RNA sequence: UUGCCUUUUACCAGAACCAUCCGGGUGUUGUCUCCAUAGAAACAGGUAAAGCUGUAUUUUUU
RNA sequence: UAAGUGAUCUAGAAAG
């Protein structure tokens, strides 16, 4: 996240800003809501050599960084177990099948043979669908009977927006179905006054069903690929214990060589100078790489919406109150929390149904 | 670097200096802690020391430096050692001591948080509930020299 | 400096500007797994601890019917049925033995 | 140099006086505790706000397997893989290997000085014997006094790479050339033992003459350079007597040079053996504090003093590695490259000082 | 010294230590601070103290008895005011000092030395600290008084003891007290010179030290107590002659340079010999087997070889060894004989010893002769 | 700009500017040295040695 | 699921 030192100099940086990103193809650049610009950099090396080139080259102007956050997703665990309407529309949600995703992240009849195919889902939750990014399904019991479900173009939109920016942090919406149950149109209203309620509406509905889905954050994870020589090995994996949910899978020896090109995982966030720490252990005998083709999201261990939930402010949080610090963090960062104390929660009446009952 | 044949000894001697002083200082009970924090054989060592001054080095100190010394002890107490305490007879300073700690106790935790506390643990030498003939009589009493509460409960429920 | 932490530099200061890490650090470092019964002894005093239920319930209804219904569509589409009265007459069918079914339920 | 300039020293390495005099706990998640090493590493982003930072380089993982002795071409260090009439190209050459390119392969992979079978010449001088030590890595378990001369010296090298001086060329006329050309030089083979003793006997009476000729016959001159009062002195004579920083500075160097000169002489006059005397002039660029109050006149000899004692400190923890200690090492030869840019930079600058001085002594002061 | 950065935000644990006063040879020097009871203990104590103060008085009041200070030791030095207080030689003159802490703090306005303890009185609350623990234990700590000694020049002054000891003219005396701590041997850059008429190498100049020295060492004395020395050693051989065979006992007259010469060194005696001697391989004095080989002395030389010690370079026979074999050896100043004596003396640690050759019988003498001289040469 | 300090030299070590100096490269001239020291050989071939090419049955030529 | 690797400034002469 950069900003100008000085806000006198803040035009520079956003034409700076627009000549890296015609420059940098791999670069999302969210302008966040603060002012605070979001530069999404493919790895660490990729973002520094992004960062001296706007830092000298085009802006010259000194930049307050953010430590290196990483775009997490929101999404679910389990499918939603209420179906609360919204209004001044009741969308559930459930988790998308892991071939599914996959299948996903790379004509109604052939589509719903597809589908068939991948999950062996109904031919009804097949016909109803309208997906983006994760799946608008279309699929209450009034909806064929009904043409207010038609013109849900609109409703795909708002349901992008959603997908967009999530409820937990603004943070998008991965790997999750949407089953919708009904919806709250009256018989006399005006296509631009109803579809405008719908629109936010419908960012509610999904929030709801995300809230009601047993919600988890997906956090990213590196492929790995560290060659070194097979004296220096067990330091590797130590290493890996030293970071945080990092996983090795398969220490293929390369033929020939000393090398052990051994790949492995480390999430996004525990990642950070990790070439260079495993450079600096491995006495430079280990050229380390990261990247992130696979798209292979994974949920941050422990559980969001917690009061108490972790210990330290200066210490890396433990395991099991990850997520809830990742989430408030974030939301900080986004400008959604009110303060240093608040809390990510249900925005809907009957006081959540007194908390589930 | 000590090793763990002297990590006793090492307490003993952060103790005596302690005890040397005019008063109990925060400082020792911090150091105490750290050490305790640290390593499990410190923890024994501070454990053990524990033992070595209510069995034996306790009845020579004045009631100065032992009071001092039970301050120390009620500050550990209510963080880093388990209530374990091998506690009639036995009431030369030791029983005085043993109203300094109580005291420092009370003072950092409170009185009905403490009952609860202890409640918790065993607590066999301060507050026995099989009443072995007018014995609950002299613990109830020694307590009731303090601000304490349950010692009169004690006593209805043994009659 | 280091690691955000040494003196900015050893001139000025007017000493060797040696930075140890201290070893209470540790003890700050696993507080928490040290103390973890003071909070667990809390966590027990308090680990003891219908619309949206029925809405779910309602939903699995009708979408069941539905599913039906989509059967039937497969079949038709799939099996020799290239007109719409096929198709109509299908869904009358699922409406009329699915909701008579699903009243046997109401009744029960 | 990016350690420098954001005063992210890396702890084997220097550390310098700084370049210069939202992000809030609330905010960000610290689960890597983000180290120094990757401050300089990455400097445009793990370090905010930088400024004057260069790039560093990023690298290639390196497999030149080694062969201890007496055998070639072996899979040793690693494992190995799971699974009409005419001859091939340089026919009649049966042995592969010649028994030169056992040791050829080595001499390839090898670094800047025997990487090559041909090159100019340097000065002894210009040779760095000791760079190599220090700019790698300290090996193993130094006395704290050694880590810190080591952290000096590299210090002092970074300091040498920063501030490039870059020379100025169309000074072609150099001191001895210019000498050269006139009639009154002569030139002659002379031994170098001889040539330091003609040079003492020629200083001595220059300093003599220079003394004698500003009045003060009651400075007495010794012959090992070490200049002391005859006779008390009267206040006046006193204050005529206090000699500037040119001359005492010119005395320190021929002391200096005294000092080696003579032990050569000893040396070769049949008293110390050649051990002896390489420990001597060794004993001698590392005491130049010691034995010549250089540092009185001249404080910024510090810094030379300073360098030569981080070099004894180097060379002896790798010259005493497995032998025990005591003062029979000699080696002197980087602490003698420190004393020959020390002369190099001052040569300037007692040009100048006794310039002026004889000057004065010669015509009036201004 | 935490985490800068962060520690700006929110309070850290401490985390880093950095040494602030540091030193090479780095004993433990305790604080100031351990020493004093810290102000929270202070004031729950004077709680307690005062409570029981109180109590007392009841009881005194019940009993109808002064309260004297034989029941309330212990707390005396405790307490805030200090029960002290109570008893001093005139509470009720005191009693009428109302407006007493601001009067202390408007001495700022009206005078020049604002006193540094403006915010309490001593007559109205007691000595607040004492520091005598301080004292006590920083001397315990510096390897206690024996120890610290060896820094001094108090085996120059040579007492009985130290004990014995108690009962810019003013730092001259301090100078000259650590003078062979401060004169090191081991030492950074100091270039060395010698005083004049003298053997006290300075490793780099020092003003003080040198004008202590130098009035020391006045009227030559340096060179007198070589030459006297010497005297005495003539004086004994004269008497010991017809006891180790010698034919003549002369004294080779050097200049006046050679008392405090030290790059050379002529012989001081000469020994000339009736018979040949055998004398032994060299060796030092207490050096009891002395290895008699074949080679022989129609000649010997005694050489005193007066020194000035440091904290460093405090053993003599050492010095005194390589001072015989240094000068036998050299091509310049050479004694009629290799074969002799050399004596040497620290001055500034009453170290006598000497090395070299040895006829037979010869060293008790020679031992019990420094003694003797050791003991009171004039 | 800091530090030691406190009065300056001398300095601490960073900055930006600049200079000096120890050296270096080539290229061209000239000198100095040590060795030298020929005003004509091919063609016709031969001798020997060095540089390229050569060893029909459908698209080159049978 | 329960310890201790590591960062180490100076530094002396003149004249006052
Ligand atoms: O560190 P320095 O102050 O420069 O002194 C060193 C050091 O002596 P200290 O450790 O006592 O200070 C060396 O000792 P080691 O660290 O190597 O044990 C010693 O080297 P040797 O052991 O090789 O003798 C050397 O002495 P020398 O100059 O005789 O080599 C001596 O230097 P100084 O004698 O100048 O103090
Ligand atoms: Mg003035």
């Amino acid at each position: 996240v950069l900003q100008p030192l000085l806000p006198r100099e803040l035009p520079k940086l956003l034409d700076a800003l627009n000549k890296i990103s015609k420059y940098y193809p791999g670069v999302i650049i969210k302008v966040e809501e603060s002012g605070e610009h979001v530069i999404l950099g493919n790895g660490e090396l990729y973002m520094d050599c992004l960062l001296y080139d706007l830092r000298a080259s085009y802006a010259k102007i000194e930049i307050k960084i953010s430590d290196p956050l990483t775009v997490f997703s929101e999404s679910c665990s389990n499918e939603s177990f209420a179906s609360i309407p919204v209004s001044n529309i009741s969308v559930a949600a459930e988790p998308m099948d892991s071939k599914m995703i996959q299948d996903l992240s790379r004509p109604r009849k052939l589509s719903k043979i597809l589908r068939t195919e991948y999950g062996w889902d109904s031919l009804a939750s097949r016909n109803v669908w309208s997906f983006y990014v994760l799946i608008n399904d279309t699929l209450p019991d009034e909806i064929s009977p009904e043409l207010l479900s038609k013109y849900k173009e609109q409703i795909i939109q708002g349901f992008y927006w959603a997908v967009k920016e999530g409820p937990l942090a603004e943070e998008p919406i991965y790997g999750v179905q949407y089953k919708l149950l009904s919806i709250s149109v009256p018989s006399d209203v005006n296509i631009d006054v109803m579809k405008s309620q719908i629109i936010p509406l419908m960012k509610k509905a999904c929030y709801v069903g995300l809230l009601t889905a047993i919600p988890i954050l997906l956090e990213p994870i590196y492929e790995v690929d560290i060659t070194v020589h097979a004296p220096l090995l067990p330091i590797v994996e130590e290493l890996m214990k030293k970071r945080r949910g990092s996983r090795i899978y398969k220490t293929i020896k390369v033929a020939g060589t000393p090398l052990l090109e051994v790949r492995g995982q480390v999430p996004v966030i525990e990642s950070a100078g990790f070439e260079t720490d495993l450079r600096l252990s491995t006495n430079g005998l280990g050229m380390c790489q990261l990247y992130f083709w696979h798209k292979i999201w994974r949920k941050v261990p422990g559980d969001v919406l917690d009061k108490d939930a972790f210990i330290p402010k200066l210490k890396p949080a433990p395991i099991n109150s990850l997520s809830r610090d990742f989430v408030m963090k974030t939301r900080r960062r986004k400008g959604i929390s009110t303060g240093g104390f608040m809390s990510n929660d249900g925005p809907t009446l009957e006081k959540y149904i007194s908390a589930e009952l | 670097k000590i090793a763990n044949n002297l990590k006793k000894s090492v307490v003993d001697i952060i103790i005596k200096s302690s005890l040397q002083e005019s008063t109990f200082s925060k400082f020792y009970s911090i150091l105490s802690e750290r050490m305790i924090t640290f390593h499990r054989s410190w923890q024994t060592a501070y454990n053990e020391t524990f033992e070595q001054n209510y069995t034996q080095d306790i009845e020579d100190y004045e009631t100065d430096q032992l009071r001092i010394l039970g301050k120390f002890w009620g500050h550990l107490i209510s963080y880093e050692f388990l209530p374990m305490d091998c506690l009639e007879e036995s009431c030369p300073q030791g029983r005085i001591f043993i109203k300094f700690l109580f005291q420092e106790l009370v003072n950092e935790l409170g009185l009905d948080e403490l009952q609860l506390r202890l409640n918790s643990s065993k607590l066999d030498g301060m507050f026995p509930l099989e009443g072995d003939a007018e014995h609950i009589r002299y613990s109830i009493n020694f307590f009731t020299a303090i601000g304490l509460g349950l010692l009169t409960e004690d006593m209805r429920s043994r009659l | 400096s280091y690691n955000g932490i040494g003196l900015k530099s050893a001139k000025g200061s007017s000493t060797s500007g040696h930075v140890q890490r201290s070893l209470a650090s540790n003890n700050r470092r696993r507080p928490q797994g040290s103390q973890q019964q003071r909070q667990q002894r809390q966590n027990a005093i308090k680990k003891a601890s219908l619309a949206v239920q029925k809405q779910i319930e309602t939903h699995m209804e009708k979408r069941e019917i539905e599913v039906q219904v989509s059967e039937l569509r497969d079949r038709l589409e799939e099996e020799e049925t290239l007109s719409e009265e096929q198709i109509d007459k299908k869904c009358e069918a699922l409406r009329a033995k699915l909701t008579n079914e699903w009243q046997e339920q109401q009744r029960m | 140099f990016n350690g420098k300039a954001l005063n992210n020293a890396i702890p084997g390495g220097p550390k310098f006086e700084p370049l210069y005099p939202f992000n809030s706990i609330d905010r960000v998640i610290f689960r890597v505790p983000i180290r120094s090493e990757y401050k300089v590493a990455f400097p445009h982003l793990y370090n905010s706000r930088p400024r004057s930072v260069r790039i560093p380089w990023y690298n290639n993982p390196v497999s030149c397997i080694i062969q201890n002795d007496e055998e070639y071409d072996t899979p040793a260090l690693f494992f190995d893989p799971s699974l009409e009439d005419f001859a091939p190209l340089l026919a009649e050459e049966e042995e592969l290997i010649l028994p030169n390119t056992k040791d050829a392969m080595s001499l390839y992979h090898s670094p800047f000085p025997f990487n090559r079978t041909k090159g100019k010449m340097v000065r002894a001088q210009d040779v760095a014997l000791a760079k190599k030590w220090f700019l790698q890595h300290p090996d193993e378990e130094y006395p704290v006094k050694v880590k810190v001369s080591y952290q000096k010296l590299l210090k002092n090298y970074v300091l040498n790479e920063l501030h490039p001086t870059l020379p100025t060329n169309h000074n072609k006329t150099k001191l001895l050339k210019s000498l050269k050309n006139t009639k009154y030089f002569q030139q002659t083979t002379i031994d170098w033992v001889e040539a330091g003793l003609q040079l003492c006997r020629q200083g001595h009476n220059m300093l003599n003459l220079l003394i004698h000729r500003k009045g003060l016959t009651y400075l007495h001159l010794d012959y090992n350079f070490n200049l002391k009062p005859t006779k008390t002195l009267t206040t006046k004579e006193r204050k005529k007597s206090r000699l500037g920083n040119s001359f005492h500075l010119m005395r320190e160097l021929l002391k200096m040079m005294k000092l080696i000169v003579d032990t050569h002489v000893q040396f070769r006059l049949g008293n110390v053996d050649a051990f002896q005397l390489a420990d001597g002039i060794h004993y001698i660029l590392n005491h130049i504090g010691q034995l010549t109050g250089i540092y009185r006149y001249k404080y910024k000899v510090m810094h030379q003093i300073r360098a030569c004692k981080d070099l004894k400190h180097i060379i002896y923890y790798k010259f005493n590695k497995n032998l025990g200690k005591g003062p029979g090492c000699g080696f002197w030869q980087p602490a003698w490259r420190v004393w020959l840019n020390f002369l190099r930079g001052t040569i300037p600058l007692l040009e100048r000082y006794i310039g002026n001085l004889i000057t004065r002594q010669f015509e009036g002061r201004s | 010294a935490s985490d800068l950065s962060w520690s700006k935000q929110t309070d850290t644990g401490i985390t880093h230590f950095r040494a602030g006063m540091t030193h090479e040879d780095e004993k433990l020097i305790p604080t100031i601070f351990r020493y004093i009871t810290t102000w929270e203990n202070e004031f729950l104590d004077s709680q307690r103290v005062w409570a029981e103060y109180a109590t007392k008085r009841q009881e005194a009041i019940q009993q109808n008895r002064r309260l004297a200070f034989e029941e309330l030791e212990g707390s005396w030095d405790r307490g805030i005011p200090r029960i002290s207080t109570l008893f001093q030689r005139d509470r009720h003159t005191l009693a009428y000092d109302r407006g007493h802490r601001i009067r202390r703090e408007f001495k700022q306005y009206s005078l020049e030395r604002n006193s540094p303890f403006w915010w309490t009185n001593s007559h109205h609350d007691g000595k607040l600290w004492n520091l005598n623990a301080y004292r006590t234990d920083v001397i315990q700590a510096l390897g206690g008084i024996e120890t610290i000694l060896e820094h001094t020049l108090f085996k120059g002054t040579g007492f009985n003891s130290w004990e014995g000891l108690f009962w810019q003219i003013p730092n001259r005396r301090f100078t000259l007290w650590w003078s062979p701590t401060i004169n090191r041997a081991n030492v950074y850059v100091g270039f060395l010179v010698q005083l004049d008429l003298t053997g006290i190498f300075l490793h780099g100049k020092i003003p003080t030290l040198k004008i202590s020295l130098i009035q020391i060492f006045r009227a030559h004395l340096w060179q007198k107590i070589h030459e006297s020395i010497v005297f005495d050693i003539c004086q004994i051989l004269d008497g010991e002659l017809d006891v180790l065979q010698i034919e003549s006992v002369t004294k080779e007259t050097v200049h006046p340079r050679k008392s405090y010469k030290m790059n050379s060194s002529a012989a001081d005696i000469t020994m000339e010999s009736v018979h040949e001697w055998e004398v032994s391989k060299p060796s030092l004095l207490h050096e009891t087997n002395d290895s008699f080989k074949g080679l022989i002395t129609n000649k010997m030389w005694f050489d005193v070889q007066l020194r000035y010690g440091d904290y460093d370079s405090h053993d003599i026979s050492r010095y005194v060894r390589a001072k015989f074999l240094d000068y036998t050896t050299d091509n310049v100043s050479m004694y009629p004989s290799p074969t002799g004596v050399m004596i040497g003396i620290d001055l500034a640690y009453n170290m006598y010893d000497a090395y070299g050759n040895w006829f037979n019988g010869l060293k008790p003498l020679i031992q019990n002769s420094m003694r003797t001289i050791m003991k009171a040469n004039p």
